[PDB]
């Protein structure tokens, strides 16, 4: 977490406190650190079907797409798109 | 630099295939008289002629 | 001629099938292509 | 933590999607994977190709590997220039493969078939072959040219 | 997960295709409908109504036919069973041996699940009149002989053998060899000293043949 302790100013390492508490203190120097710790580092096509997407939607109209996937004997997978929301959908 | 490298390749490639011939049985055989191939190139015709 | 498998002649059919495949096949195709080449020149005289 | 694999294999260094033939499309992959990416669903594995023939021997083996090694040798040598002819190539790949395993031309791999100690101590070796043949009390014969 | 599970049932289904067409070219008797089925009939047969497939019920039996028992005088029907758990060891292999004991035949073959350990290696290859075979589910998806470069490998009897040696007048062995435990070798289950005729096609004169024995 890369912290430090004023005065001596070396480093702060987490040490296990007795009976339930987790603390941290500077090495070789007396100190105690209370608080919460934190760190962070970083269209023409149309078809007729029922739309599963529901807010007010309940849309009748939809889009579809066709391609052959996986094995030759494996059936066709279709891709549905909705007019109102513009949601992509996929099922075989 | 390429001049010195020229000799090594052909040499080591030779010493493997060095002993081989074609008998009157039309089969190309080795020094141990083991048959590596029944007919040369699957044809038996020489690219020289 | 023809030799089927081991010590047996073939009959009338496998000539086209040719799953037995003895060697000398290079000798047959040479005579074949040579014959059909003359045919191509012969059939050219036909249209002419 | 921000390392470990979520999906895919532990092989490929990278892949590429390229335009195949005239107008068609396909991909080429760099890795040792082979069968696993062939077993990988979504692609037809019937017609494929792979380099470093030795590993092709670990899957298809023998014949198919011999057919592949004469395929690459012919290719790369048909570009830069001249011609080596089809005949001389097939014999090179056959004498390597015929034993049932791909090996040869190197001192570690040149001891496979030949039992002649003098020609092997000729090409490359000095001390070992002379003492080894004496230890095991080998005999062999004087046959070959060298 | 519905997604990845259906990937595996399609795997096993195509894996069932592999072991099927494999038992056919050995000379054993099946039909074109046996190796050819869509996903429909597969889901009915070996998969429950709950949606989860099964294991042990996939086991079947097949025999040879006509020339298979003529060409090769010594042979017969075999018995194939499947595995259960990814962990090997004795377990069901005991009764598997027992199954081979009273039911005789030739070679019990079983497709693995995931891992192999020396436990199951306790005794694999002893049923002294016969033997067995080991196959991994992973390695088996599509057939290798049908793939690209691998040509047709034709196994022949002892008859054709001695005649082939009477052609060029040769002592035995000494021919171009073929290793065993080779994925193609073990595929057809070749024993010691078995010649297999190979028809290969490359372009010079085109089609030509060569012989390779099995060490
Ligand atoms: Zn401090």
């Amino acid at each position: 977490m890369l912290s430090f302790c004023p005065s001596c100013n070396n480093m702060l390492l987490i040490t296990s406190g007795d009976s339930g508490v987790y603390t941290l203190a500077c090495r070789s120097c007396p100190y105690e650190f209370p608080i919460e710790g934190i760190e962070i580092y970083d269209n023409v096509d149309q078809t007729k079907t029922q739309c599963p997407n529901y807010d007010t939607c309940g849309g009748e109209s939809a889009y579809f797409f066709q391609l052959q996937i996986r094995s030759a004997d494996e059936p066709m997978t279709t891709f549905y798109k909705c007019v109102n929301c513009g949601h992509r959908w996929k099922e075989n | 630099v390429k001049t010195a490298e020229t000799g090594y390749m052909s040499r080591r490639l030779m010493k493997s295939l060095e002993d081989l011939s074609c008998q009157y049985d039309n089969t190309v055989r080795t020094s141990a008289n083991g048959i590596v191939q029944f007919t040369y190139g699957g044809d038996g015709l020489d690219p020289l002629e | 001629v023809r030799y089927d498998n081991s010590g047996c002649l073939v009959k009338r059919e496998d000539l086209n099938k040719a799953e037995y495949v003895d060697q000398y096949d290079a000798e047959r195709d040479f005579y074949h292509s040579l014959r059909e080449y003359i045919n191509g020149k012969a059939t050219a005289l036909a249209n002419l | 933590l921000p390392d470990v694999v979520v999906k895919g294999l532990p092989d490929i260094s990278r892949a590429v999607i390229n335009i195949r033939d005239d107008g068609k499309r396909e991909l080429l992959v760099e890795g040792y994977g082979l069968r696993d990416v062939m077993c990988t669903d979504g692609v037809i594995g019937s017609r494929t190709t792979t380099n470093h023939v030795l590993e092709v021997f670990s899957v298809l083996g023998i014949e198919a590997a011999r057919y592949s090694i004469i395929r690459e040798i012919n290719y790369t040598m048909s570009n830069h220039g001249m011609s080596v002819d089809p005949r001389h190539i097939q014999l090179l790949g056959d004498v390597m493969t015929y034993k049932g395993e791909v090996l040869g031309i190197t001192r570690f791999g040149l001891s496979k078939m030949r039992d002649s100690v003098l020609q092997l101590a000729s090409f490359e070796k000095t001390t070992d072959h002379l003492f080894d043949a004496a230890f095991y009390m080998k005999k062999d014969a004087v046959e070959g040219v060298s | 997960m519905d997604q990845e599970n259906e990937r595996n049932i399609s795997r096993l289904w195509r894996a069932f295709r592999t072991v099927k067409e494999m038992v056919k070219d050995r000379g054993y008797f099946i039909t074109q409908e046996e190796v050819e089925l869509p996903l429909e009939d597969f889901k009915a047969k070996y998969c429950d109504s709950m949606g989860r497939p099964q294991r042990k019920m996939m086991s079947f039996q097949a025999n040879p036919t006509e020339e298979s028992i003529s060409k090769f005088p010594d042979m017969g029907s075999l018995w194939v069973e499947f595995c259960d758990e990814p962990s090997v060891g004795v377990k069901t292999m005991k009764t598997f041996v027992i199954h081979i004991q009273e039911k005789n035949f030739q070679t019990g073959i079983f497709v693995y699940q995931n891992n192999i350990t020396p436990s199951a290696m306790k005794l694999v290859p002893s049923i002294p009149p016969a033997t067995i075979e080991t196959f991994n589910e992973a390695a088996l998806v599509v057939n290798i002989t049908h793939h690209e470069l691998v040509p047709k490998h034709i196994r022949l009897s002892s008859d054709e053998k001695r005649e082939l040696l009477k052609r060029y007048r040769l002592k035995e062995s000494q021919l171009p060899r073929i290793q065993r435990a080779d994925p193609v070798a073990l595929y057809l289950g070749l024993k010691r000293g078995e010649v297999v005729k190979i028809i290969r096609k490359s372009e010079t004169s085109g089609r030509y043949a060569s012989y390779r024995i099995c060490m």
